[PDB]
């Protein structure tokens, strides 16, 4: 399964127009910050570009690029970009490496990859909240959606 | 079906509960083993000296442990390309933290984990540490060293 060479932020939240860079490593990155320095936007910038919400410098701007050598993604190129920006009318464009896509090509192409917003593999502020006070009834329905 | 599914996220869980958890042992346990659908799954654990109880029941730094390793569990057993986790380990006792910096670092030699954690044992052990600072959010590579300078800094300010 692939992995994230890095995000590039531009005019989302707390990240200005300059664009920021984030690079990560291929294994173990710990990210730094106090609390209101930007570092939980990271994880807000991150479910933004992955599409877990639909639309329903003056854009804001998600870049996230994979390493795709090992080609978890169905997609012949070594790398993949998945690219959205958000105007100030409540539009929204995503780009998969230069070309336009569509939220839901996007997902069909995350999915593929073994990769989706609502992954288990994302646990944010909060998730930890939902664990622990689920009841026991919606714990087994996890394990049948799971299963 | 739902059976072979569940056997291997609860063989995750306590496993992985056992070893974040030294001396300590948890289930996860059906609450209609007989009629599974017509039951909810609740959680059992327990720590080194104390009696078994369910997941509710524990001091706030048993409820993160335990609801973490259940989490887990079940990357475990359906695995994705990267990992993100964004302060997971704040609310956790500090004899624990160690164990999960351990067990991340050791996956991480197959997936990627990105862990947000203001924990100089998480720090420590991993390939590489971004800083965050602000309004405008700025972002650097940095070096343990200077990591640690700063998590200090921001301990003195924020505390526990």
């Amino acid at each position: 399964m692939p992995y994230i060479e890095k995000l590039e932020l531009k005019g989302f939240k707390s990240y200005g127009n300059k664009k920021v860079v984030i690079p990560f490593s291929k294994g173990f990155t710990a990210i730094v910050g106090a609390n209101g320095s930007g570092k939980s936007n990271i994880g807000d910038a991150i479910l933004f570009v992955l599409g877990g919400l639909s639309a329903k410098a003056k854009y804001a701007e998600v870049a996230i690029y994979f390493n795709n050598e090992d080609r978890g993604f169905p997609i012949d190129e070594d790398e993949v970009v998945i690219r959205r920006r958000v105007y100030p009318d409540g539009r929204s464009s995503y780009w998969l490496n230069g070309r336009r896509a569509t939220r839901s090509e996007i997902l069909d192409i995350l999915t593929a990859a073994m990769i989706s917003p609502d992954g288990y593999n994302i646990v944010l502020q909060g998730d930890i909240t939902k664990f622990i006070k689920m009841s026991p009834l919606e714990r087994r329905l996890l394990i049948d959606d799971i299963s | 079906v739902f059976m072979r599914t569940f056997e291997a996220i609860s063989r995750n869980f306590s496993e992985i509960f056992a070893k974040l958890s030294p001396g300590g042992s948890a289930r996860l346990i059906l609450e209609n083993p007989e009629d599974p659908f017509s039951g909810g799954l609740e959680i059992e654990a327990k720590p080194a000296g104390k009696d078994v109880k369910r997941i509710e029941a524990m001091s706030g730094g048993e409820k993160a442990l335990t609801a973490l390793a259940f989490v887990f569990a079940i990357q475990k057993f359906k695995p994705a390309p990267f990992y993100l986790f964004d302060e997971i380990d704040a609310h956790l006792d500090d004899a624990n933290v160690k164990r999960v910096a351990d067990l991340i670092k050791e996956s991480s030699k197959e997936s990627q984990f990105i862990v947000i954690t203001l924990r100089d044992v998480m720090m420590a052990n991993a390939d590489k540490i971004i800083g965050v600072s602000m309004g405008v959010s700025k972002v650097v590579s940095l070096s343990l060293e200077k990591a640690m300078k700063i998590l200090e800094e921001i301990r003195k300010k924020q505390g526990w």
